[PDB]
């Protein structure tokens, strides 16, 4: 496999993508972030759809592809990395390859 | 699965001739209830007719539900016979006279009978609340 | 007076309901012979019957984006290409190298693709495999080796690598996407024309009428007109980033086919399988030359101001380029005959044309009409389905292949906000987009047939 | 010719504005009554939908049957309504509403509607024939 | 509608629990409710099977109109039973058989008590229309 970009950029209060693209033939999908080593953090509980974490700036959205999150009022934690879980190839699980991000300006 | 009586359903065979002993025994009269590839058309077009029939015998469930007859076989309401209806008497029908002359006799009339059953149906509904609208 | 309770059957009540669709075709695009392929498979014939029973007290309803038939509209062509993929040929199971820098051809082209290589790390390291034309065509040479590059086999690190073969059946078929029986499709089509808030002039469909879905990252070109007049619809106008769509009751061509005309020369390398290195001589001056009379098109595009007028109200518009990346974004895309489209779309989206109470600045065409000409890109190995990882081969061909069609729609996005200065940039974003046009005229529900209410009256017991 | 939402579903697609008269005019409207190898494959859909139809319809009817009505196309109860879920007068909802409005200012009552239908049916059916039941 | 829970119409799959039981379980279960070539070709048959079931239900549902009864699950008749076959009373028949033993206490006698069920409802007409007969 599940191929990510190692980093993308924009600057503060803007909005950027990042998505899974590799093997992608599961399609519900979830995404998560690690940011300062913590206990990793949810995002996105099917591809579309979000909890009480983060319930407006974060997005989901579709696509067979390119699993995409896509993302809005970038701030100071979104120097973070963020993952890509869809569900596997049957009794299975998986992960992406990780995307550190890097919001600059 | 069973053979056919005109039809794979209404069972026209038993024609009674006399329509005294065919409604006496009227219950009866249904009680008794390439190789081979072109063999998809030499279904489907008999299917077709198949299904529709079955469509034509929900026409006419649907008929015998709105004169409240629903699954009867001999059935009746309030509506009279009132006189104007050709006089040819009780004693003097069945006993001399075929369900095919009856229809070329009665034809006339058949739209003025089922609008009278409707409206006799649909008043005996709400005749009812003549005893029942204590409220 | 009393409140009892009564049931009601075969009453007019359908259901918003999720369902999914089978496709209608024309079953003589295909023939009896061409078997086991997508459109001769599993995507049934046509019988069109509109049979548009009107509707007094109709009430509905509707956003173009809740419709989910959208998703069908990406679906489907996989099948059509996994039916028919051609294998890795014996040359290419590996990153070999090439070496050119001028073309291996058997004249100097004043084509500037063409720049074609010998195969050189060649499987046997012989000459049988080595000294074969590889045609280029432009989009080429990824770099192995920091100077003097022998360059790698571009689609040797992605998961296919397959063939487009003149025999391999692509084409526009007139397709239906449609339900069974007690569902229905409902069209909405009142003038003051909504997909939006309510509507005022629906009836049943037994599908929609056909349409010719493909792709394009600019143009909607071939679409279905409008009628009386241009519109625009852009969701929640709060809205910067989320796509504009803009939707024609007049017309405009862009004025190039593809001409490049070439020769037959496939060669026949490895056990019954091809290399098309369909090149050379034949037609060695005609790269694609794009070009646009100002006139009309101008007309269309200051006909869309002054419709965008009515979103933004006494302010100015104007316009900014198209995104790189992929330069496809930047031009074009479409398939006609097996080629593809990438010409400079982006050079025209530009002047600051007035929207105050004007008499000018609103126009460049200068009734002579110019007839100016754009700069065009070409691919050979081309991403056969977009967002995917997929690589395809597909050969150069003989003639004019004739696409120089007409526009009824363009994909637009804002970019941002300034005093008095609104604009916006052309095409880009959700592939899925195009399949809107048109489609917001139609949605699908359940017919639910029974039901219930109170009344003054009882049963007899 | 024959009444049309679906071939037969819904007796017209198009609604009668308002569920007064509308109710009344439905009973009446129910009163009222190469090219070939891939065409032979054509020749497929319709039937099941055809076929579904009646599937989806005898389903229906079914549970017309276990609340004590069929045919019937109004059919009245002995279960109460306890002037709480909207309460519009009458005639309002009649000449005010459609059946496509009463799909939002009541529905979602139909799980519990529908069990008091069933509840009160077989409740009242077993009272008559244990009242009886005594030798 | 919904995907196969191993048997279509009849629905059988409260399979021998009790007879007592299977009462609730059962108005239950009525409460709730080559490429293209030779696969298109199989797409008659199980179609057809389809039909036949609608044949044999719509054929079987006939019968219970005979006897007077609509569907509604729980038809009772004052013809007796009168216990002298396998005379176990009440709570021994449901608590105690499945209804694949009910068959093998009692057949055969079944072929009189479809008589019984239907000069038993001639009489529940015939009985009141001779006191409405005497003018
Ligand atoms: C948008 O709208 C345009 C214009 O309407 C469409 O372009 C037309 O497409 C059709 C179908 O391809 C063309 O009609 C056919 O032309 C054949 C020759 O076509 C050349 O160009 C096509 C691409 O359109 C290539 O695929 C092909 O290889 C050629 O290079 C004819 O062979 C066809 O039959 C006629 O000729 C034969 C002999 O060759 C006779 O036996 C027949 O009887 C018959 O006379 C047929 O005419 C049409 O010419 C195109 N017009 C133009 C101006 O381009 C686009 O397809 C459409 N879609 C898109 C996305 O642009
Ligand atoms: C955008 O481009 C498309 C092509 O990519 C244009 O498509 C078609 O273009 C023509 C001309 O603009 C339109 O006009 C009609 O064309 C038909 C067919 O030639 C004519 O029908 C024929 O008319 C004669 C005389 O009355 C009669 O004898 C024939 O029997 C009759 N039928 C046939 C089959 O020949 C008709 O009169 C018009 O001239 C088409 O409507 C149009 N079709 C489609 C599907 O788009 C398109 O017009 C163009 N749009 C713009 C705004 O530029
Ligand atoms: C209703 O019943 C009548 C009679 O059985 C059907 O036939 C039509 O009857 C009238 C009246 O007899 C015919 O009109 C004229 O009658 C006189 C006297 O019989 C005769 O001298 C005239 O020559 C003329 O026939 C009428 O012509 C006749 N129709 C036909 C086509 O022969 C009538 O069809 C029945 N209608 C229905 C809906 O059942
Ligand atoms: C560039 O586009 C413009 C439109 O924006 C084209 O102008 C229009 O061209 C048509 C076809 O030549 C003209 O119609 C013809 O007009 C003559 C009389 O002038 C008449 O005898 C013919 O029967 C026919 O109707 C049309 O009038 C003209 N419009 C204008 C405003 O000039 C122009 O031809 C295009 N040029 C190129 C090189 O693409
Ligand atoms: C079904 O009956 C209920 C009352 O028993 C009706 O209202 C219920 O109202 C709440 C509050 O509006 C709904 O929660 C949420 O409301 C927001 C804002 O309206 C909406 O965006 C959410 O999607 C969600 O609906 C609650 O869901 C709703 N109950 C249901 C089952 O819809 C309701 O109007 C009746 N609905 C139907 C379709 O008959
Ligand atoms: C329902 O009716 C049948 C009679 O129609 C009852 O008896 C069963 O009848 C068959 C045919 O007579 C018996 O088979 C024969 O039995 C003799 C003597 O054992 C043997 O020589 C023959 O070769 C043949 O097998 C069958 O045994 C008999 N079954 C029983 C259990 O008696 C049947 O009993 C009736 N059902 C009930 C539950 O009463
Ligand atoms: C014509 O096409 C070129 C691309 O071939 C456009 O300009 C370049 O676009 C790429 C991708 O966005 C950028 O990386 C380059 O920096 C651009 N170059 C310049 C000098 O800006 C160009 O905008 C198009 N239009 C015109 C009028 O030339
Ligand atoms: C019955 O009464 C109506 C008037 O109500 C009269 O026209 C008709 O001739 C009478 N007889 C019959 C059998 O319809
Ligand atoms: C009736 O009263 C019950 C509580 O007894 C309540 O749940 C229900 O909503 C009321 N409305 C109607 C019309 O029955
Ligand atoms: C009931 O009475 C009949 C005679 O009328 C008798 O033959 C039968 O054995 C009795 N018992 C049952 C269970 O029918």
């Amino acid at each position: 496999a599940l191929t990510q970009p190692p980093s993308v950029s924009k600057s503060l209060e803007q909005s950027v993508t990042i998505s899974c693209t590799g093997t992608t033939t599961g399609n519900s999908v979830s995404w998560y972030q690690c940011h300062s080593g913590t206990a990793p953090r949810l995002l996105i509980y099917d591809v579309n759809k979000r909890p009480s974490g983060v319930s407006d700036r974060f997005s989901g959205s579709k696509s067979h592809n390119t699993a995409s999150l896509t993302i809005f009022g970038l701030q100071a934690e979104d120097e973070a990395d963020y993952y890509c879980g869809s569900y596997g190839s049957g009794g299975s699980l998986l992960f992406g390859g990780g995307t550190r991000l890097t919001v600059l300006g | 699965a069973v053979g056919i009586g005109a039809v794979f359903l209404g069972f026209l065979g038993a024609a009674g001739s006399t329509m005294g002993a065919a409604s006496m025994t009227l219950t009866v009269q249904a009680r008794n209830l390439q190789h081979l590839l072109k063999l998809t058309v030499w279904g489907i077009k008999q299917l077709q007719a198949r299904v529709l029939a079955v469509e034509r015998y929900l026409r006419d469930q649907q008929l015998l539900g709105i004169w409240g007859c629903s699954g009867k076989l001999i059935c009746c309401t309030n509506v009279p016979w009132n006189s104007s209806w050709s006089n040819r008497n009780l004693s003097e029908i069945w006993d001399n006279m075929t369900w095919l002359q009856w229809d070329k006799e009665i034809s006339n009339y058949t739209q003025i009978i089922y609008g009278l059953l409707e409206e006799s149906q649909n008043q005996q509904e709400k005749n009812e609340q003549d005893l029942l609208a204590l409220d | 007076e009393n409140l009892w309770v009564t049931v009601y059957y075969g009453v007019p009540v359908w259901k918003e309901a999720k369902t999914t669709l089978f496709c209608a075709s024309d079953a003589k695009a295909y023939e009896k012979e061409v078997h086991n392929v997508w459109a001769t498979h599993a995507c049934v014939p046509t019988d069109p019957n509109p049979q548009e029973m009107v509707l007094k007290n109709v009430t509905e309803n509707f956003n173009m984006w809740k419709n989910d038939m959208v998703d069908q509209m990406h679906e489907d062509v996989i099948s059509l290409w996994d039916q028919s993929l051609k294998p890795c040929v014996k040359l290419t199971p590996l990153c070999v190298t090439l070496n050119c820098t001028n073309a291996t051809a058997s004249n100097s082209s004043i084509i500037e693709g063409m720049k074609n290589c010998s195969f050189n790390i060649t499987t046997e390291l012989r000459d049988k495999r080595e000294k074969k034309n590889a045609l280029f065509y432009k989009l080429d040479i990824v770099q192995l080796d920091g100077n003097s590059s022998q360059y790698r086999l571009i689609n040797c690190n992605t998961s296919v690598i397959t063939q487009a073969c003149p025999k391999v059946s692509f084409d526009p078929i007139p397709i239906h996407y449609c339900a069974p029986a007690g569902y229905a499709i409902l069209k909405c089509n009142n003038k003051t024309f909504t997909g939006t808030g309510p509507c005022n002039n629906v009836s049943t469909v037994q599908c929609t009428h056909g349409i010719k879905p493909v792709v394009s990252t600019q143009l909607l070109l071939n679409g279905s007109l409008a009628e009386g007049e241009i519109i625009i619809r852009s969701e929640n106008i709060t809205n910067n980033v989320k796509t504009i769509i803009v939707h024609l009751n007049e017309s405009v061509k862009i004025e190039c086919t593809r001409p490049n005309n070439k020769t037959r020369t496939s060669i026949r390398i490895g056990p019954g399988q091809w290399f098309y290195a369909t090149g050379q001589v034949i037609g060695d001056i005609r790269e694609a030359y794009c070009n646009i009379n100002e006139s009309k098109w101008n007309e269309t595009l200051q006909r869309v101001s002054k419709k965008l007028k009515e979103y933004f109200p006494h302010k100015n518009i104007t316009f900014q380029p198209s995104s790189g990346g992929d330069l496809e974004i930047t031009t074009h895309s479409f398939n006609c005959g097996g080629e593809f489209f990438y010409c400079n779309t982006s050079s025209l989206f530009n002047r600051t044309y007035m929207a105050n109470s004007t008499d000018m600045a609103n126009s460049t065409e200068t009734n002579s009409t110019r007839t100016i000409t754009i700069h065009c890109r070409i691919k050979q190995i081309i991403n056969m389905w977009q967002e995917v990882g997929r690589a395809m081969y597909a050969p150069p061909i003989a003639g004019n292949i004739t696409c120089i069609s007409n526009i009824t729609g363009l994909l637009l996005t804002r970019d941002g906000g300034k005093n008095n200065t609104e604009t916006f940039r052309p095409g880009g974003g959700n592939m899925k987009d195009n399949w809107r046009s048109e489609l917001y005229k139609y949605k699908v529900v359940k017919i639910e047939p029974l039901g219930v209410a109170p009344t003054r009256c009882k049963r007899r017991v």
